[PDB]
């Protein structure tokens, strides 16, 4: 039952943060990426 | 800021709007 349909793309999902005069983010764990790039 | 024979405009993928949301 799959066809063709047309609509508006999006742009990416909404996040919004709280926010405050005395807030803060920190990062407590990471991890190493790797990434490619073919250039001619 | 500021046509008839064979001649077309074609138009952009990205919108104004969809530009101002980024």
């Amino acid at each position: 039952s799959q066809s063709i349909i047309a609509y508006t793309m999006s742009l990416g999902a909404e996040n919004s943060v709280a926010y405050s005069n005395n807030s803060i983010a920190i990062p407590t764990n990471f991890t190493i990426s790797v990434t490619t790039e073919i250039l001619p | 800021v500021t046509k008839f024979n064979g001649l077309t405009v074609l138009p952009p993928l990205l919108t104004d709007e969809m530009i101002a949301q980024y």
